[PDB]
């Protein structure tokens, strides 16, 4: 009755003000390489971390000192937050993750506009917006009348919206001409063909 | 570190005065859930993932009593130093392409949040606009400050001026950041 | 009246045999730059040429000495030759083959076959035919539902048609899957937009 | 040489026994245009480029005159060495994909054709067609080797089977390249 698990905080001895505890598992080529990192804050302020790397708590500063010594002392502890990686980082990642997140695709939508907004003295900016795609690997050409156009391509970061999905401006720099067509190529793992969108006039 | 994925398991957050507590899951900087510690319900934000599988609440309250007992203990080792108000920052962007009547969602990202404590809000016309609005939770940084993300649903209008209403302790006055889809540079 | 030019063979002084008497003219970066090469030729043994980077006629092999020494000798024939570089290379180059050779655009016709074959124990070999296109100029790729195949792509040799036209086998390796979509994506200057086509079932 | 582009531009060849000679252009590999030294007209292979340029016959009788002077000269000189059969190499295919009942056109390339002297000719089911067939000019090799191309008109069938009849004097026995739509080892 239990699937996605969470990693467990420990417990010390013995105005305004915020702690945050966080356990974060990173994973490398699948499930082959997993290291599990997990941070005490106080306010703005980690003070003791567990590293897979390491083996066990570390101050990272003079007030996370109380806790390592302890928690590093407590068998108990150090053997369930030492495990955790294969319980909740390798569980996860096998079980829910690859059922949820590492299937989510988000078919992208590309649109072409006229950009740096005037007609022709230096009016080039050709802007594809693709947006609402998931995962975040991607890859945008622009074509100039059948050739690739490398020089005068300008991409913006990727943006992140926040409802699991992303989006980018791919500009193309330009002074049209009329006969030209110019298309935006989209290459991502949700489509079955890389898609493609063409400004003219 | 390097890594190809990055989940965000057991995530917890607790402030004093107040007892204000939260608990949440990130994969990939992507929000999966958060847990109700009033209903005691796992809220997934992609419900057709909850659909596939679960959380036990009891994960999250368990982590929430840790952090508040810690925090008692902190505090005090401290000599009771408190937290220190950033200023925040906020900008509006559209889900998707701007076209004149076709429904859309605005959105306002709200950067450097801290404390976690914060008022999103907003205005359409210089007036509330509490529609269609839905606000993340407050998504860790690795520089242990927040960001927040709200939503407005709309369709676009020339006629129309939008404000996201930002009101922080680390802020003087309501911060507004502006949005038109005539290109309404203040108002 | 009189529009391409050609480059004058030079005579001599004083069983099966054959002489074959070649004008070539070389270009780089437009008319720019610019280079003739004339070859004398008995039977398949070149003796006498003259080269643009030289500024004369040299023996290539021994019995090209006579007509090396005389031609130098005689200041017209080494003039008309010294300066067909203008009167026929770049006068060829700008007149004529701009408006002819320089200018003819052949759009491909590609389709896709299953190869090696049978199926599937090692089958694999999608087949791209790209055919009847002008210029050799050209860029193919391969599509594996949504990303590009770089490896398990083979290209035969450019095949010249001998009308003017070219064609090419661009093969991609495989062993087959329900669900996939294998594209051929090809970049060409005589298209407007690179063309498609797809594969499945 | 490292080169852009290339025009054979004056191109003359010139056989003794029997007063055999031709003159052609090409540009990048294609042949342009071959003299009539007969009719004296200047033959466009894409006929769609003499409309736009020409070429004056003399230019290449010139040169034809100039080539049959060398030639005796030459001969002499080199105490009448005469020139070496080689063995021409022959391959067929056809210009697109072979569909069953779609108009197409076979090729037949061969190579390495010294002297420039050669009989190339088709046969379906082992029997001459003389069917909207063309043969370029002895386009010129690197190497002073030529090499020829010969075109059948057809519509692939797997009934029929293909020839082309290469002939040259390096040759013992006529040379027969195969071709059918069936894949047709030998026949």
């Amino acid at each position: 009755g239990h699937a996605t698990q969470g990693v467990t905080a420990a417990s010390s001895h013995e105005r305004h003000f915020v702690v945050q505890f966080k356990g974060e598992c990173y994973y490398t080529n699948g499930t082959q390489r997993i290291r599990l990192v997990t941070r005490y804050i106080y306010n703005r302020e980690e003070y003791v971390r567990y590293d897979s790397d390491v083996g066990e708590y570390r101050a990272v500063t003079e007030l996370g000192r109380p806790d390592a010594e302890y928690w590093n002392s407590q068998p108990e502890i150090l053997e369930r937050t030492r495990a955790e990686v294969d319980t909740a980082c390798r569980h996860n990642y096998e079980g829910p993750e690859t059922s949820t997140s590492l299937r989510r695709l988000e078919q992208p939508n590309v649109a072409i506009s006229l950009s740096r907004t005037e007609a022709l003295n230096h009016h080039n900016t050709l802007v594809c917006s693709v947006t609402d795609f998931y995962p975040a690997k991607i890859k945008v050409r622009w074509f100039r009348n059948g050739q690739e156009e490398t020089v005068g391509v300008s991409s913006t970061q990727l943006i992140r919206n926040g409802d699991w999905t992303f989006q980018v401006l791919v500009m193309l720099e330009m002074t049209p001409h009329q006969g030209e067509v110019y298309t935006c190529h989209v290459e991502h793992p949700s489509l079955k063909s890389p898609i493609t969108v063409e400004w003219s006039s | 570190i390097e890594a190809d994925h990055v989940g965000f398991y057991g995530t917890t957050v607790y402030q004093s005065p107040g007892d204000i507590g939260q608990y949440t899951h990130e994969f990939d900087g992507d929000e999966l859930f958060y847990v109700d510690l009033d209903k005691k319900k796992t809220v997934w934000r992609l419900p057709e993932f909850g659909q596939l599988i679960l959380f036990e609440p009891q994960g999250g309250l368990q982590n929430i009593a840790a952090e508040k007992h810690n925090l008692g203990i902190l505090t005090k080792r401290s000599n009771f130093t408190p937290a220190t108000n950033e200023a925040p920052q906020a900008t509006v962007f559209p889900k998707s392409p701007v076209l004149l009547g076709q429904p859309n969602t605005l959105i306002c990202f709200v950067d450097n949040i801290f404390p976690p404590v914060i008022n999103i809000t907003w205005l359409r016309n210089s007036k509330s606009v509490t529609d269609g609005v839905y606000e993340t939770s407050f998504l860790v940084n690795r520089d242990h400050s927040f960001h927040k993300l709200s939503y407005l649903t709309f369709i676009p209008s020339d006629d129309d001026i939008y404000d996201c209403k930002v009101e922080h302790w680390g802020l003087e006055e309501p911060v507004l950041k502006h949005w038109s889809s005539a290109d309404l540079v203040p108002r």
